[PDB]
C-alpha cells in the first residue's frame, strides 16, 4: 500500500510524495514536482543583461544566488573581469543569504518534525531554564520561559491554533520523543530565530539594496557604491555580529541538542555520491580560488576527493513531463514540456533528472562539508569535530538523514566565519581609496559561458549561448533539481527517493517520518523546475 | 472565533511574496499571527502536511475570512500546469476566493501574470482579477515584485480597521501606491539638475548621479520604496541601480531591456 503526501508543507514550492510501504518501512518512492512555470523558455531571445532579472525570480527563499549564476555566466561569456571590490561584495552577500536561510529553515521549516509544540506546556521552565543555561554561553531565566509558555496557552485557550491546525504531534505521536522542557526551550528558540532573521535580511539588504530579491549586480561587476561608506559597513557589522553570536550560541546549541535524542536518525536516510563547485572565489575564473572546495566524492569513500567536471552533467527527460527520453548537456538543452498526467507513461515530474557521469548525486551542506572536510578545510574539520565529538559518533554518522542535518550547521557557521575577513578587506580596500565595482565589457559575435554558484541548498549552474547580444540557450540546473528529481533513463533514484527506502512509519495517517527524510534536503521545488 | 480568519494560497509563484511578509517589523510576523489574525491555512508554515492541511482549508472556508492569494494562475490547456493535491490551481481558486469576505492579489504575479506571464507565457498564466473576475472576485492589487511588507500588512490591518482602501484603476491601494517612485527620489535633486549617469563604473555613477539614461523606470513606476526603505534600510536606487518597474502590470515585457530608456 502507498502513502501519498500531497502538499508537503514546510518546503518552498509545490511537491507530492507517493511511496509503498510493506512492513512499516518504505519500499519505493516517487517525487513529484507539480507546477511549471518555464523561466529557460521566457528568456529565448531576449538579452543577455535581462537575464539576471528574470532568473533572480526563479525563487525568493534563495533569493540572490540565481542573479548571480546569471551575471556569473554573462560574466564568463564575455569574458570580463570583475573587480576586486565586487567580487567581496558579491560574496559577503551571499554569506549573510547562507547565515539567514540555514537559521530560517532549521527554526520555521525543519523544528516542528522533531519538536512537539504542545508539550513545552507541560515542562517546568525553571527546569527548562536550568537545562538551556548548561547548554550555550547565553543566560536563559525562568520567567522569559514562563512567558512563551503563556503565549502557547494564550494560544490553544482561543482555539484558533492557526499553523497547528491537525499537527502531527497533536495528541502525542510515537515518533516525537524530546523531553517537555527540551520542547520549550526550542519553542522559546523558535520565536527569537522568527526576530533574528530580520537583522540577517537586513545585513544583506545593506550590500543587496533589499531582500527579498536583490537589485544591485550587473554583468562587469556591483552598482552599489553608496554602500562602501564606513557608517554603512559599520551598520553591517553590527547586526552581523548580532546574528552570528545568535548561530553559535542558540541555533548550534539546540541542533545538537534535539540531534542529541535522535540518534537513531543517524542511520537513516543514506546516501552515496556527493557533489560540489565550492563557493566565494577569490578567481572568478578558477574553482580552486574558492574558500569552500569544489570536488566529488563517489559512493562514502572520504579518501578519494576527484575534481569537479561540468563536462559530466547530462539533464535526463525520461520521466518527467518534456518530450522524449534524451538527456543532454546543459549548453544543449532543451525545454519542450509535454504533459502526460500523473504517472502518464510513467512520467511524474516537471523537474528534469541531472545525472553526473550517469550517476545519481546529491548536493548541499552534507554534500559542501564532506569534501571540504574529506580536502582538510581547517574550519570545516574543527567543526565536524565538534559535533561528532558532542554526539558521541564518527564520521559514518554523517551519511544520514542526521548528518544531513548536522552539516546544514556547520556549512551556515563556517559561512558565518569568513563573512568577517571579506568585509575586513573590503573595509581596507576603500580606506586605500581603491574603489572600483565595475568593469566594462563587450559582447563577443557568439559565446557561450557558465556561472557555478554553491547556493545554501548545494551546486547551481547557469548556462548560456548568445550570439549578438541576445539569448540562443539559457539553462538551469538547481540543486533541488538534482536532489528532488524524478528517475533517469536508466531508471535511477533521486537521492531524496533513496534516502525515502527503509525509512520506518510508525503512524500511517501522520507519517513524519516522510517528512524528516524529505525536510532534511531543503527542498525548493521553485528553483528545482524554474 | 476571537481574531480575523485569513486563508493564504500558493498558485505560480517563487515564494518571495511570502518571504518578504515575515520581514514585517511593528508588527512583526509573530505579533500579527498570534494577535493580530488567526492564520488559518499557509502552505509554508504548517505544522501538519498532506489531508491533514486540506481539510484545514477545507473548514476554514466554511466561515468569515480573507482570502491572500500569492501567484498567478495557470490557465493554458486547462491549467494542469499548476497543481496543489491534483487539483488544478484555478480550481482551488474558483472554489475558495469567491467565498471570502475579501481577496487580496500579493505580488505583481498575483496581481498581474508576473514573471510566468512574460512572452510567450508557456503556461497562460493570468492574475486573480482577470482569472476570476466572472466568478465575481475583485482582488486588492498589492503590486511589487515583492511589495514592501508594509503594503501587505498595512492593507490587512487597514481593512480590519477601517475598511475598503481607495484603489487606482490598476486595483492598488492609493495610500500606498499614489505617487511614483521618482517624485520621491532623493537623486531627484541630480536629475533636476541635468546629472545623469551613462555608465556604473563612471565618476557620475560613483558620484550618484540619475540613472535615468541606465535605465530606470522610476518616472513610470508607482511605489513607495524611496520613502518606506526595504529592511528599514536600503531601495534599488540607493544601492545605485535602476528602478525595473516591478509594481506595474506587465513590467516584464513592457520595461525590459532594463538597461536603456
Ligand atoms: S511577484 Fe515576484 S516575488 Fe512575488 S511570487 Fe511573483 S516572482 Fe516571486
Ligand atoms: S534615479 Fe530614477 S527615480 Fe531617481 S530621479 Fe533619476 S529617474 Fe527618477
Ligand atoms: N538554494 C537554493 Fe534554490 C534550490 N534548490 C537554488 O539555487
Ligand atoms: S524595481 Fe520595484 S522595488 Fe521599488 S525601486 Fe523599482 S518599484
Ligand atoms: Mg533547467
Ligand atoms: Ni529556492
Ligand atoms: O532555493
Amino acid at each position: 500500500n502507498k502513502i501519498v503526501v500531497d502538499p508537503i508543507t514546510r518546503i518552498e514550492g509545490h511537491l507530492r510524495i507517493e511511496v509503498e510501504v510493506e512492513g512499516g518501512k518504505i519500499k519505493n518512492a516517487w517525487s513529484m514536482s507539480t507546477l511549471f512555470r518555464g523561466l529557460e523558455m521566457i528568456l529565448k531571445g531576449r538579452d543577455p543583461r535581462d537575464a539576471q532579472h528574470f532568473t533572480q525570480r526563479a525563487c525568493g527563499v534563495c533569493t540572490y544566488v540565481h542573479a548571480l549564476a546569471s551575471v556569473r555566466a554573462v560574466d564568463n561569456c564575455v569574458g570580463v573581469k570583475i573587480p576586486e571590490n565586487a567580487t567581496l561584495m558579491r560574496n559577503l552577500t551571499m554569506g549573510a543569504q547562507y547565515m539567514h536561510d540555514h537559521l530560517v529553515h532549521f527554526y520555521h521549516l525543519h523544528a516542528l518534525d522533531w519538536v512537539n509544540v504542545a508539550n513545552a506546556l507541560n515542562a517546568d521552565p525553571a527546569k527548562a531554564a536550568r537545562l538551556a543555561n548548561d547548554l550555550s554561553p547565553k543566560k536563559t531565566t525562568t520567567e522569559s520561559l514562563k512567558a512563551v509558555q503563556a503565549k502557547v496557552k494564550a494560544l490553544v485557550e482561543s482555539g484558533q491554533l492557526g499553523i497547528f491546525t491537525n499537527a502531527y504531534f497533536l495528541g502525542g505521536h510515537p515518533a516525537y520523543v524530546l523531553p517537555a522542557e527540551v520542547d520549550l526551550i526550542a519553542t522559546a528558540h523558535y520565536l527569537e530565530a522568527l526576530r533574528v532573521q530580520v537583522k540577517a535580511a537586513r545585513a544583506m539588504a545593506i550590500f543587496g539594496a533589499k531582500n527579498p530579491h536583490t537589485q544591485f549586480t550587473v554583468v562587469g561587476g556591483c552598482t552599489n557604491y553608496d554602500s562602501l561608506r564606513p557608517e554603512r559597513i559599520a551598520e553591517f557589522r553590527k547586526l552581523y555580529k548580532e546574528v552570528r553570536e545568535f548561530i553559535e550560541q542558540v541555533y548550534i546549541t539546540d541542533l545538537l541538542a534535539v540531534a542529541g535524542f535522535y540518534k537513531n536518525w543517524a542511520g537513516i536516510g543514506k546516501t552515496s555520491n556527493f557533489l560540489t563547485c565550492g563557493e566565494f572565489p577569490t578567481d572568478e575564473y578558477d574553482l580552486n580560488s574558492r574558500y569552500t572546495p569544489q570536488g566529488v566524492i563517489w559512493g562514502n569513500d572520504l579518501s578519494k576527493v576527484d575534481d569537479f567536471n561540468p563536462d559530466l552533467i547530462e539533464e535526463h527527460v525520461k520521466y518527467s513531463w518534456y518530450e522524449g527520453a534524451g538527456a543532454h548537456h546543459p549548453y544543449k538543452g532543451v525545454t519542450k514540456p509535454k504533459w502526460t498526467e500523473f504517472h502518464g507513461e510513467d512520467r511524474y515530474s516537471w523537474m528534469k533528472a541531472p545525472r553526473y557521469k550517469g550517476e545519481a548525486f546529491e548536493v548541499g551542506p552534507l554534500a559542501s562539508v564532506l569534501v571540504a572536510y574529506a580536502k582538510k578545510h581547517e574550519p570545516t574539520v574543527k567543526a565536524v569535530d565538534l559535533v561528532l565529538k558532542t554526539l558521541g559518533v564518527g564520521p559514518e554518522a554523517l551519511f544520514s538523514t542526521l548528518g544531513r542535518t548536522a552539516a546544514r550547521g556547520i556549512q551556515c557557521l563556517t559561512a558565518a566565519q569568513e563573512v568577517e575577513v571579506w568585509l575586513d578587506k573590503l573595509e581596507a580596500n576603500v580606506k586605500a581609496g581603491k574603489d572600483d565595482l565595475y568593469t566594462d565589457w563587450q559582447y563577443p559575435t557568439e559565446s557561450q559561458g557558465v556561472g557555478f554558484v554553491n547556493a545554501p541548498r548545494g551546486m547551481l549552474s547557469h548556462w548560456i549561448v548568445q550570439r549578438g547580444g541576445k539569448i540562443e540557450n539559457f539553462q538551469l540546473v538547481v540543486p533541488s533539481t538534482w536532489n528532488l528529481g524524478p528517475r533517469c533513463a536508466e531508471g535511477k533514484l533521486s537521492a531524496v527517493e533513496q534516502a525515502l527506502i527503509g525509512t520506518p512509519i510508525a503512524d500511517p495517517k501522520r507519517p513524519v517520518e516522510i517528512l524528516r527524510t524529505v525536510h532534511s534536503y531543503d527542498p525548493c521545488i521553485a528553483c528545482g523546475v524554474h | 472565533k476571537k481574531r480575523p480568519s485569513v486563508v493564504y494560497l500558493h498558485n505560480a509563484e517563487c515564494t518571495g511574496c511570502s518571504e518578504s511578509v515575515l520581514r514585517t517589523v511593528d508588527p512583526y510576523v509573530d505579533e500579527l499571527i498570534l494577535d493580530v489574525i488567526s492564520m488559518d491555512y499557509h502552505e509554508t508554515l504548517m505544522a501538519g502536511a498532506g489531508h491533514a492541511v486540506e481539510e484545514a482549508l477545507h473548514e476554514a472556508i466554511k466561515g468569515d475570512f480573507v482570502c491572500v492569494i500569492e501567484g498567478g494562475i495557470p490557465m493554458g490547456d486547462g491549467g494542469y500546469w499548476g497543481k496543489v493535491g491534483g487539483r488544478n490551481m484555478y480550481d482551488i481558486c474558483a472554489e475558495v476566493a469567491p467565498k471570502a469576505k475579501a481577496v487580496i492579489a500579493i505580488g505583481t504575479c498575483a496581481t498581474y501574470g508576473g514573471v510566468q506571464a512574460a512572452k510567450p507565457n508557456p503556461t497562460g498564466t493570468v492574475g486573480v482579477n482577470e482569472a476570476l473576475g466572472k466568478l465575481g472576485v475583485k482582488a486588492i492589487n498589492i503590486a511589487g515584485c515583492p511589495p514592501n511588507p508594509m503594503n501587505f500588512v498595512g492593507t490587512v490591518v487597514h481593512l480590519l480597521t477601517k475598511g475598503m482602501p481607495e484603489l487606482d484603476k490598476q486595483g492598488r491601494p492609493v495610500m500606498f501606491f499614489g505617487e511614483t517612485v521618482h517624485d520621491n527620489c532623493p537623486r531627484l535633486k541630480h536629475f533636476e539638475a541635468g546629472e545623469f549617469a551613462t555608465s556604473f563604473g563612471s565618476p557620475e555613477a560613483k558620484k550618484g548621479y540619475c540613472l535615468y539614461e541606465l535605465g530606470c523606470k522610476g518616472p513610470d513606476t508607482y511605489n513607495n520604496c524611496p520613502k518606506q526603505l526595504f529592511n528599514q534600510v536600503n531601495w534599488p536606487v540607493q544601492a545605485g541601480h535602476p528602478c525595473i518597474a516591478c509594481s506595474e502590470p506587465n513590467f516584464w515585457d513592457l520595461y525590459s531591456p532594463f538597461y536603456s530608456a
